[PDB]
């Protein structure tokens, strides 16, 4: 869709990778 | 009757962002909640740097063409830090990247003389967390549960 939604898909895709090396 | 979190949360996240941008730490106090918010600052610098090493051509690559030129650009970006959470979800890798990006954005900002626009940027992305996502950060106990959440022990368990 919106160039926007590219943009988060990205933050989104790092941040959960991030969050799966701490989260227990 | 002022809001406490978001105040806690601007000074983390705007002490991050410009010491990023200029590499000087602020000598100023931290103040109220200031034992929580040095240790989330701190915890900050250890996985924010992780975050922009590990992700640099990435990060590079969307400030690249999101070409940010001054104060109004930065508004804009509110709408990608919407779209992160729109999902439904929330949790602190994803704040944590959101706000190292912003860190990479600010050092972009210094090096364009446009330092004046750190601080709005600070600004928009703490809204856009305390403002719309404090249930869940309440749920965390807030910074703590930052410091918690990233927190590496050291015991011979």
């Amino acid at each position: 869709g919106r160039p926007e939604i590219w943009y988060a898909q990205e933050l989104r895709r790092i941040g959960d990778e991030f969050n799966a090396y701490y989260a227990r | 009757g002022s809001d406490e979190l978001y105040r806690q949360s601007l000074e983390i996240i705007s002490r991050y962002l410009r010491e990023q941008a200029t590499g000087a730490k602020d000598t100023k106090p931290m103040g109220r909640s200031g034992a929580t918010s040095r240790k989330a600052l701190e915890t900050l610098r250890r996985v924010g740097d992780g975050v922009q090493r590990n992700h640099e051509t990435a990060f590079q690559g969307m400030l690249r063409k999101l070409d940010i030129k001054n104060e109004d650009d930065v508004k804009s970006l509110s709408r990608v830090m919407i779209h992160v959470f729109s999902d439904g979800v929330t949790n602190w890798g994803r704040i944590v990247t959101l706000i190292s990006f912003g860190a990479f954005v600010a050092k972009h900002l210094k090096t364009i003389n446009q330092e004046s626009c750190i601080e709005p940027l600070a600004e928009s992305i703490t809204d856009v967390l305390v403002r719309t996502k404090r249930d869940w950060l309440v749920k965390q106990r807030g910074w703590d549960g930052f410091v918690e959440f990233f927190h590496v022990e050291d015991l011979e368990g």
